[PDB]
Parts: C-alpha cells; sequence; structure tokens
RNA sequence: CCAGGGAACUCUAAGGAUACUGCCAGUGACAAACUGGAGGAAGGCGGGGACGACGUCAAGUCAUCAUGGCCCUUACGACCAGGGCUACACACGUGCUACAAUGGUAGGUACAGAGGGCAGCUACACAGCGAUGUGAUGCGAAUCUCAAAAAGCCUAUCGUAGUCCGGAUUGGAGUCUGCAACUCGACUCCAUGAAGUAGGAAUCGCUAGUAAUCGCGGAUCAGAAUGCCGCGGUGAAU
RNA sequence: UCGAUGCAACGCGAAGAACCUUACCUGGUCUUGACAUAUCUAGAAUCCUGCAGAGAUGCGGGAGUGCCUUCGGGAAUUAGAAU
C-alpha cells in the first residue's frame, strides 16, 4: 500500500498502545455493578471523550511487507501474495502444500 | 431475441448504440431463429508499441438454438471495428442458416 | 439500536453547544457535523444545521423528534 | 363464531382460528387460550358461549384490528409528515430497513 | 460411454419381503436419499392393496402387476441421411423393468389421494387389472411402435 | 503455470530454510522478523556470493547459517566483518543470534549463484545468449546432470519482450525425487528488468 | 514423576527428539512409559495464487503441529539430572511439567 | 470369545462372538432397540443368517463413529471377521456374498472451485 | 480404550508389509497386450488429490510487489470531519428460501466427522418468552469447552386449503459489538403476512459413497455469510 | 473509487465498506512534508494538563535531566534552516 497508509496505520496503532491500559481500567469501571450510576456514566463519558484512534476497532491489520489490507492471515502476519512466495521458497517453517 | 450492448473501458454513446442496433436488426431480418446477442465494445490497449491499429475491439457473442457463435474485430477506430464485427457475424449467420437448411435434403 | 443500559449517545461537542444554547434560548442554528448524536428532550425547540455530507441542512427540533438520531432529518443521497 | 368483529373459522382448532384476527398471531392465541381455560386443540364450534364471552373479553387486552390498524397507520403517518428518512421511504414506496433498492425490492415496487 | 460395459451395482433386497424387485422400486420412489421414507410409502401402499384385495403374497401380486405393465416394443430415433424416422425395436429385459417402475411411480405421483401411499396403492390396483396412467402410457408407447411397424 | 520446484519438493526430498517452532501468537512475530532478517542480510551481502540461508532458531538465541562461496569477504580479516554484521543482526533480531558461514564447494552447482552471475553480466551489458551459453557450459561441466536457464524480458533492449531458454541434460521437473535446485533472480538493465531463472538437476 | 511434552512441525525431528529424551532415562537406569503420539493439529490455508483474479486458482497449504509426551516411572537423581543438559531446541519445544 | 473388528464409512464395530442363545447386545442395548431402521436391522443379522445359524451365538457389539447404516455395515463386517476367526471353512461361503471385503468407499473430499466433490457451479448459455 | 487396575480391543501417530498381470485358463505375430478365474482388504491406473510439456490468446495483473519511460511537486503529494462505495423506471450472471402431505407443527428418543478456543471457549446457578445479563468454574487443551448434530425413529394433529404451506415487507419493543448501528449491523420478541400452487423459448451439473438431501466447522473478522474453503450423515437412477 | 468483460469477467481482486479499511465526494487544513539519508542549533525520550475547534490542529503551564565515554562527545529523540 501507499507509504502514507502504512504510516497512518503506525500512528493509529501508537495511540492504541498508549491508551491500552486506561481503556482496560475504564471498561472495568463502567462494567462494575458495584460502582455508582453517576460514576459509571461519567467513566463512559470519559471513554467517549477519549481520542478517536485510541480504539482498537479503527485498526486494520495489513501485510508486514506490502501493507496489503486484504488477504491477511493472522498466523503468518503476511498477505496472501507474499505468503505464497515465502511458502514456495520454503522460508515459512512447517508450511507445505496440502493434498488429502 | 435479446440484444445487450455493453462497453468495457469505453463510454458507449447513442451513436454506437444505433450503429450496433441497425446491423443487428439487419442480420435478424434474414435469420429469425436468433435467441440472444451480446455485443461488448472495448478499448483493450493503448497501442503503446504499435500505434493503435488494434486499439478498439468489438465482439459479438450470439446464441442460437443449439449453438453459440462468437466473433470479434480489432481496429484503430471503434466504428470500423463495429462494421467488421457485424460483417463477420452476418457471414456466420448465413453459414449456419445454410447448413441447417441443407441438412433437410 | 442501542442497549438501554448504556443510555443515549450524545456527542460531547454538540452536547456542550446545545447546553450553552439552552441557557440563552437563542434561535441561530447550531451548525454541527455530528449526525449520529441522540436527540434529547432538552434540545426540543431550537435549530441545528446537520451536515448532510455536502452542505448543512437546518433541522428545527420539534416535539416528535426525540427518539431519533440527528442524521435521520438530513438526507444524504439526492435522487430526483 | 365471531370475535372482535370478524367471523373466524369454526371448523378448525381454536388456537389456529384465533390467528384470523388482525393483531393475534399464534403465540398470542396460545396466551389467550391459556389465560382462561381453553385447550388449544378444541374447535371453535364446540366452544360454549360462556367461554366465547371469556375469550372475547380476553382479546380486548390486545390491540386488535380496530385499534391496531389505526395505530399502525398513525405510526407511519407520523414519519411521513415528519419528513425523516424512513418517512421519505414510506411516501416513495421504497425499502426502509436497509434492504437492496438495486435489484431485489419487488415486495415494495410491485 | 464409447467404452467397456461398466458393471452394474449390486442392489440390496428390502427387509420385509426380501425381494430385489421391491428394493428397486423403493429406490425409484426414494428422493433426496430418504430410503427409510420410501420404504414406508412402498410398504404402506403394498399393505393397503394386500388388505383391500385380501391377497397373502404382496410380492407375488406386485410381480404380477409389474410384468403386466412392462412393455415389449419401444421406438427409437434412428438416423439415415439426415432423416429422423422412428424405428421400433425390442426393449432389453433390464430396461423393461426400469421403464415399468418409473411409469408406475410417475403415474402414482399425480393421483388425487391424500398420501403417496394411498396414491401408489390405487395405481397398483389399477395396473393389476390394466387401467391407470401407467397402462395408458404403455399403450401409447405400443401405439407408436405398431403405427410405425415399417422401419425394421 | 509451473509450481515452484523447491516448494513442491519441500517435504519429499528437501528441507525448509527455517527450523523454529512458535505458538500461533508467536508465529507472526517470528516469521515477520525472520523475513526482515533475510531481506536486510541479502541487501547487505549483495557483493558476496551467498546462496540459500537457513535461519533456524532455538528458544532465545538463533543460529543463522549462511552458505556462500566468498567466505573470506563474508567473514573479514580475523572475523572483523562477520562480527560487525553480528551486532546489527542482534540489534534488529531478538536474543543474540550466532551466525555461522558454510562453504559451497561447487559454486556452479548452486542455482542462485549462477542466476546472480548471469544477472550481473546482463546488468553490465553482456550479450544475453553469450551469458546463457556460458552458464550452461560451466554448470554442465561442473558435474551437474542437467541445467536449464531462462531469460525473460527486453533482451538486448528490444521493444517487444521475449523469453529465451537453454537446456542441457535432464532437469526432470515433474519428478519429485529429482534434487532440482532452482533460483529466479532479476537483472536490472537500462531497458527494464530481465527475469533469470535457473534449474540445476543433480541426481536423486 | 516429570512429564515431558514435545511439540514441533516436523514428524521426524519430533520422533528423534522424543527418542533421545527416552534414551537418556532408559540408559541412566530408569523406566519410561513410551512416547504416546497425541493428536496432531492440522491447519490449512487457501491462498489464491493469482495477484488479481481467478478465485478458483488456489494453493492449499497446511502446517501440521505434532505432539508427543513421555512420562518416567520413577525419577532417580542420576536420571533426572540429565534433562536440563539435554539441550535439544531449535525445531522442537519441550515442556517439563515436573509434577 | 472370537472377536472381530469391522469398519464402514466412519464407524468401527468391535464384536465378540460366543456360542450361545442369540442375545445380540449392540453397544449395551438390544439390536432392535438400538437400530430404529429396519434396513440397518437386516444387515447385522445378514452374515449369521446367511449360513443358517441366527440363534446360535451371543454377540457383544460395540460400535463407535459413523451414522446408522454405516454402523450396521461395520457390525456386519466385524461379525464376518469374528465368524471366519471361529471357522476358516466359513470364509468360502461367507465370501461369495461380499461380507468380508471391507468397503473402502468414503466421502469424497470437497474440491476447490466446486460446490461438492463433483458438483460444478452452473453457467447459462 | 475397558475384554478380563488391565496393556487385550478401539483409537491416536511414526516406521513398515501388501499389489507385482505374481499364479491359472484362454485369445494374440511363438509378442506387446487383452478376456475371464483363484487367493487376498484391495486386481490390473484400487478411490481421491498435488504435480499443468513446447506454445496460444500483444489473455489478466504497473491497484500486492518490483520495474523502463511519461507525467504532478503550496500538488495528481499529506492530515482530518461528514458523506459515498449500500442509490434505482431497468436488464443480466451467480446463489439461497419456497410453492408443501415423501410435508408443517408439538412432545419424546437416537447415530457423526472435521475444526476452533487468552485477539478466547465457557461447566454450573440465577434473572429473562428470547437474543442475552450477573456471579462463578475448567481449559492453551485426546484433560475443560464450542456442542445440541440435523435429516432419522415413535405418537398426536393438520386433510389439500394460498392453508397449521410459504416467510418477503412493514409497525412496535429490545440484546450485543463498537467512540459511534440515521444514512448503513447482526440477532430476539410481539404484530402484519407479499409474491409464490412447480415455472416459455432456451439452458446447466452429475457415472458411485457420485448426484440429491441433511446438518456441523473454519479463514477473513470488534460486530457483520445465503459467498468461499472444509467435514461427516442418509444415499440413488442410468 | 478502481480493476476483472466469450468460453477462460459478472458470491471475480474483496478471506468479510457504520468510522477505519478508502483509493471517490464536500468542507477544513500542511508544504523537505506522515516516511529515508546529508546538516547545525537546545533538550533524555517520556508522562500529566488547560482552553478553542467537527477534528486535523493553534495558543499556553508543571514533573523528569538519560546511558557509555567524560569535557570532541555517540546508537534514539522532539520543534526548523535550506538545498
Amino acid at each position: 500500500a501507499k507509504k502514507s497508509m502504512i504510516n497512518r496505520e503506525l500512528k493509529r496503532e501508537k495511540e492504541v498502545a498508549k491508551y491500552a491500559d486506561k481503556r482496560t481500567k475504564l471498561k472495568e469501571t463502567i462494567s462494575d455493578m458495584n460502582a455508582s450510576d453517576e460514576v459509571r456514566m461519567d467513566a463512559m463519558l470519559e471513554l467517549q471523550a477519549l481520542p478517536r484512534n485510541s480504539s482498537p476497532v479503527r485498526l486494520r491489520n495489513r501485510c508486514a511487507i506490502t501493507g496489503r489490507p486484504h488477504g491477511y492471515f493472522r498466523k503468518f502476519g503476511l498477505s496472501r501474495n507474499m505468503l505464497r512466495e515465502r511458502v514456495m521458497q520454503g522460508d515459512v517453517p512447517g508450511v507445505r502444500k496440502a493434498s488429502w | 431475441m435479446n440484444v445487450t450492448i455493453r462497453g468495457h473501458h469505453i463510454t458507449v454513446t447513442e451513436a454506437m448504440n444505433n450503429a450496433v442496433h441497425d446491423k443487428l436488426t439487419k442480420i435478424a431480418r434474414h435469420f429469425d431463429q436468433i435467441q440472444s446477442i451480446q455485443v461488448i465494445l472495448s478499448l483493450d490497449n493503448s497501442g503503446a508499441s504499435d500505434g493503435g491499429q488494434k486499439s478498439h475491439k468489438a465482439e459479438a457473442i450470439m446464441r442460437v438454438s443449439g449453438q453459440e457463435m462468437f466473433v470479434q474485430a480489432l481496429e484503430d477506430d471503434m466504428y470500423k471495428a463495429i462494421n467488421e464485427m457485424a460483417d463477420k457475424l452476418d457471414r456466420q449467420v448465413s453459414k449456419y442458416k445454410t447448413r441447417l437448411e441443407r441438412n433437410k435434403v | 439500536p442501542r442497549s438501554l443500559k448504556k443510555g443515549p449517545f450524545i456527542d460531547a461537542h454538540l452536547f456542550a453547544k446545545v447546553e450553552n444554547a439552552l441557557e440563552t434560548n437563542s434561535r441561530k442554528p447550531i451548525k454541527t457535523w455530528s449526525r449520529r448524536s441522540m436527540i434529547l428532550p432538552q434540545m426540543v425547540g431550537l435549530t441545528l444545521s446537520v451536515h448532510n455530507g455536502r452542505t448543512h441542512v437546518p433541522v428545527i427540533v420539534s416535539e416528535q423528534m426525540v427518539g431519533h438520531k440527528l442524521g435521520e432529518f438530513a438526507p444524504t443521497r439526492t435522487y430526483r | 363464531a365471531r370475535i372482535a368483529g370478524v367471523n373466524i373459522p369454526d371448523n378448525k382448532h381454536a388456537v389456529i382460528s384465533l390467528t384470523y384476527i388482525f393483531g393475534v398471531g399464534r403465540t398470542t392465541a396460545q396466551k389467550i387460550l391459556e389465560a382462561v381455560g381453553i385447550a388449544p386443540t378444541t374447535k371453535v364450534s364446540q366452544l360454549d358461549d360462556i367461554q366465547l364471552d371469556a375469550i372475547r373479553a380476553q382479546v380486548a387486552n390486545y390491540m386488535t384490528e380496530g385499534d391496531l390498524r389505526r395505530e399502525v397507520s398513525m405510526n407511519i403517518k407520523r414519519l411521513v409528515d415528519l419528513g425523516c428518512y424512513r418517512g421519505i421511504r414510506h411516501r416513495r414506496n421504497l425499502p426502509v430497513r436497509g434492504q437492496n433498492t438495486k435489484n431485489n425490492a419487488r415486495t415494495r415496487k410491485g | 460411454p464409447r467404452r467397456r460395459v461398466v458393471a452394474t451395482r449390486e442392489i440390496l433386497p428390502d427387509p420385509k419381503f426380501g425381494s430385489q424387485t421391491i428394493a428397486k422400486f423403493i429406490n425409484h420412489v426414494m428422493s433426496h436419499g430418504k430410503k427409510s421414507t420410501a420404504e414406508r410409502i412402498v410398504y404402506g401402499a403394498l399393505e393397503t392393496v394386500a388388505q383391500k384385495r385380501n391377497i397373502e403374497d404382496p410380492v407375488a401380486f406386485f410381480e404380477d402387476v409389474l410384468e403386466n405393465v412392462r412393455p415389449m416394443v419401444e421406438v427409437k430415433a434412428r438416423r439415415v441421411g439426415g432423416a429422423t424416422y422412428q424405428v421400433p425395436m425390442e426393449v432389453r429385459p433390464s430396461r423393461r423393468t426400469a421403464l415399468a417402475m418409473r411409469w408406475l411411480a410417475e403415474a402414482a405421483a399425480k393421483r388425487s389421494e391424500k398420501s403417496m401411499a394411498l396414491r401408489l396403492a390405487g395405481e397398483l390396483s389399477d395396473a393389476s387389472e390394466g387401467k391407470g396412467n401407467a397402462m395408458k402410457k404403455r399403450d401409447e408407447v405400443h401405439r407408436m411402435a405398431d403405427a410405425n411397424k415399417a422401419f425394421s | 503455470q509451473k509450481v515452484h520446484p523447491i516448494g513442491i519438493r519441500l517435504g519429499v526430498v528437501k528441507k525448509h530454510n527455517a527450523n523454529w517452532y512458535a505458538s500461533p501468537k508467536q508465529y507472526s512475530e517470528y516469521l515477520i522478523n525472520d523475513i526482515q532478517v533475510r531481506e536486510y542480510l541479502r541487501k547487505k551481502l549483495d557483493s558476496a556470493m551467498i546462496s540459500n540461508i537457513m535461519i533456524e532458531r532455538p528458544t532465545g538465541a538463533a543460529k543463522i547459517t549462511i552458505a556462500t562461496a566468498r567466505p573470506g569477504i563474508v567473514i573479514g580479516k580475523k572475523g572483523e566483518d562477520i562480527e560487525r554484521l553480528q551486532k546489527e543482526l542482534t540489534k534488529m533480531m531478538g536474543v543474540p543470534a550466532q551466525v555461522n558461514i558454510e562453504e559451497i564447494t561447487s559454486p556452479d552447482l548452486d542455482a542462485r549463484l549462477v542466476a546472480d552471475g548471469i544477472g550481473s553480466q546482463l546488468e553490465r551489458r553482456v550479450m544475453f545468449r553469450r551469458a546463457m551459453k556460458r552458464a550452461v557450459q560451466n554448470s554442465m561441466r561442473s558435474g551437474a546432470k542437467g541445467i536449464k536457464v531462462e531469460l525473460s524480458g527486453r533482451l538486448g533492449g528490444a521493444e517487444i519482450a521475449r523469453t529465451e531458454w537453454y537446456r542441457e541434460g535432464r532437469v526432470p521437473l515433474h519428478t519429485l525425487r529429482a534434487d532440482i535446485d532452482y533460483a529466479s533472480v532479476r537483472a536490472e538493465t537500462t531497458y527494464g528488468t530481465i527475469g533469470v531463472k535457473v534449474w540445476i538437476f543433480r541426481g536423486e | 514423576r516429570i512429564r515431558i511434552r514435545l511439540k514441533s512441525f516436523d514428524h521426524r525431528l519430533i520422533d528423534q527428539s522424543a527418542q533421545e529424551i527416552v534414551d537418556t532415562a532408559k540408559r541412566t537406569g530408569a523406566q519410561v512409559c513410551g512416547p504416546v503420539p497425541l493428536p496432531t493439529r492440522i491447519e490449512r490455508f487457501n491462498v489464491l495464487t493469482s495477484p488479481h483474479v481467478n478465485k478458483d486458482a488456489r494453493d492449499q497449504y497446511e502446517i501440521r503441529t505434532h505432539k508427543r509426551m513421555v512420562d518416567i516411572v520413577q525419577p532417580t537423581d542420576k536420571t533426572v539430572d540429565a534433562l536440563m543438559k539435554l539441550d535439544l531446541a531449535a525445531g522442537v519445544d519441550v515442556q517439563i511439567a515436573l509434577g | 470369545r472370537n472377536y472381530g473388528t469391522g469398519r464402514r464409512k466412519t464407524s468401527t464395530a468391535r464384536v465378540f462372538l460366543a456360542k450361545g442363545t442369540g442375545s445380540i447386545v449392540v453397544n449395551g442395548k438390544p439390536l432392535d432397540e438400538y437400530f430404529s431402521r429396519e434396513t440397518s436391522r437386516m444387515v447385522v443379522r445378514q452374515p449369521l443368517e446367511l449360513l443358517d445359524s441366527p440363534t446360535a451365538y451371543d454377540l457383544y457389539i460395540t460400535v463407535k463413529g459413523g451414522g446408522i447404516s454405516g454402523q450396521a455395515g461395520a457390525i456386519r463386517h466385524g461379525i464376518t471377521r469374528a465368524l471366519i476367526e471361529l471357522d476358516d471353512t466359513n470364509k468360502p461361503a461367507l465370501k461369495a456374498a461380499g461380507f468380508v471385503t471391507r468397503d473402502s468407499r468414503q466421502v469424497e473430499r470437497k474440491k476447490l472451485g466446486l460446490r461438492k466433490a463433483r458438483k460444478r457451479p452452473q453457467f447459462s448459455k
């Protein structure tokens, strides 16, 4: 993909990493049934006031090499295009052709 | 009998539609057993190493009862491609019609 | 729609704008791009300018509009 | 018999016949029949006038075609005169609940 | 298939009468692989005809109607000089039974009785005496086969 | 149209050039860092003649085995160039990884070195069929039971590209127990990219 | 009773590593109940091979995960003091429950 | 105590044979109680009744895997193997019906670009 | 796993055996080969898959990537909010669901394989008509779980009707995911109940565990499959 | 948004568009720039904040003074000065 899109994903994941723990504690606070109603509502308001890219839902994982937003595999971290080349070269351990 | 006129990588104009419909109805005048016609008008290359001469394409896939005949024509100009495609399609219609008529005797 | 336990979703900036407009009862439109915000009973009567993607369309919040999102009264596609 | 101003069939079972009232489906028919005393397997013809009146009073708690048709029409009219997106789809006779308006919108277009 | 005579599969006799003919009819009636279902319709129809006619051997009765149903002469589409005249030939014994069974099933499929078991029972009863759409179709085949009777 | 000769033989008569195990979460990180290592080191060791590299790793450290035909230039004087790359390899990789250099006894039997030599000559403007024939001759005399080299592109600078191949010997591609080395590199010429594929067949 | 579980992607490397682990205990005066092969995890991938189109043009890959596991009957000291020196990594993961 | 293993499609029946009355125990329950399909009921008794000895052996059958007719076929194959284990001269008569040959037929795998093992997507002409 | 703690059996997963026209009878140029038979689990390519020659179509891909040339550099580069890719007189191509009685519904009662689970699956209990919610447990898994397989079998009912078929559309009330469900989510409940009664010319797939039918998984994925890739159940006709 | 266009395009790229993805549009913004090397001016980076805004961003206040070599200072780092 474009260098702009690769860097935009990088900066989109930087905020997620920066606000990972605050979101965890805040989610526990809002989900606690022992917390006061106003307390959990205020915590929810703070969650909605957090920066937009902080949420891990705007993250779209892409190929490490090419930054391809489609054809991604979680196990390998590569798109289909580069995954096929690496597998056929043999650089991916354990992976081989399938026939049954 | 159906007539579809699609255009790949080109904007088919009213003039192109007329220039295909008039010849289609001319072939359908002598052959009345045509099921469908699909004409694709394309611009398949930019002529980057030959200067056009095959830059526009006109292809016709026609389906008759029990057979399907396809013809195509490459040309620099789309109207000339259309006319050459139409002539090939007419010749193939005549060929099939005469074979079918001579199968009875 | 939305879980009732989570309450209504009002955008923070539009909430501040309408709260500071309710103390004046001013009639000039509140121009906002947030069309996902819940229409609350507090904001009945005054007028917003909801972005439709291209321009802003005025929406005078009547009584029978709470229960609706802001973008419902701002059509996005224009088909004749 | 005759419930809610309509003459429901009397040759079938009560739980099936009660669905002929606009506003009563099958779960509502089961609830109505369990409300008073009536087994769903009994035909309307065998139902006695005492339990006819019982069922007729039971149906009154459910918004049926008299009130229901008016309520549905009012609910649609509210959107139509509101001018919201759903109202616009209602006055233009197009799908409102986010369904294909490109190829498959026939139970709407005609 | 312009090749060898591929061997035919081995049918398994049905459990009740132990007859491969009834097993083949069960396969004919069966659709979507519901062999147990087809078994139950075939058994219901056979029991209905056995009770109605008071006959001890339903399998023998079924063999009788089947042999009464299957044709003897069919017509095929030959080709000589781009011409299509129908040639009457003699149906092969394996094809006779299959044609008869298919005609019985497709004739019982369009009866007015409630269940398919009742429809099949009625069709079997009619075919045992020489009536019904199965006999109608078989006689319409013989009509063509004898109204050609000139192309070998 | 043709399967990769090593990929279709990976489990029958061949072996992967990566021999680490990772949990499904760890597989992505290991493979990504492994690919990065391969790319960085292949760009760094361009001058030297390095063939297949086996980045196999235990827990913690790794043992990266690079096979080459220029051990002196790779290692450096008294291991002064192998360690300079060692520090960078650890700096970008995880726990300090030991890199060991193996020697290619017959550089004309390694499909990668032959392909890269052809590519270098093509980039230096050597006549394409001269290069093809030179490579085929050298490899077929160096004991190889078969060689096939294929050039694709604007050969010599022609506007219309073409594919020219040269075979000598067996190279039985459809046999799985063939021990067929394969390589596919590119020569960056002034008129584009030439694809240089080399198949070298050397037994069973 | 220490329990060693071996996991890998190669079905020969795992067998040879398990054989070595069995051999050290069986030759340092101890009894071992053999390496039972636990069910492999076979996971497959459908990578379509063209860069643009032809979804029917696929490459079917598979990555097997083989697992073996060995128990010793009695952990004599001379037998057990060898496992942490039997450094066999780089292809096989070894988990020692030591329970 | 002549034991045989039978297999079919996916089921694998282990059957134990003893000279007895004819009590068939299919996975802890009687044959007719376990098999609700009469087609699958015949198949179990087919080898026993083929050589005219239905009520001559007590059978301890344990099926596992497979459907309801695959299990019947597996039980038949296992009974066949146990019967030939009991007597070798049973095999000449019990082979002509094909009861000892394992049925290697299996679900053909779904192939790529296909709807099923053989079914192909349609295309109108 | 369970025949009698057992080391039998099933199973799991590594290494091997077998199958070779090896043997018999024929036909065949004293041949290759073919036809049939025995034994065997398998017989002649046992079934299935991977493997795709020289070339063809200037076939597809400069938008995975790389790349010669051309072109833009306060812009054709870059950031953000909102909209849009989801529009609809319409046509075409792929499917799914039906038109019912070989069936719908309500009770019971069975029989699988394969795959996934910390970027999680959840035993169990309680609240709820339900989607789900709270508490809590076991499990990086042949341990715990997804998960109940569905078609099937027995009983009752419906009795040929646009219906106890069909489940589109629409009105109302909700649950989750997510900063956010209006454009434009998936599910749940109540209500409505549309066309559709087997489909013209024409046209397609399939030769055996196949077609047909029935369920169950996975990749992508916060949520979002009627698609795709798989798995087994029943199981033909020719 | 773009690509795929007879069989061999049309549940195809796309193994999954609410935002993001996104390439299109409207509006608001930046210009060595979101990203790499040449450079010299200060500083450990980094964390917590206030207001204004739809946000991109703009204007301001506190805590911390790295590490190896040590008075040339260096792997990283924030705001440009220009080719």
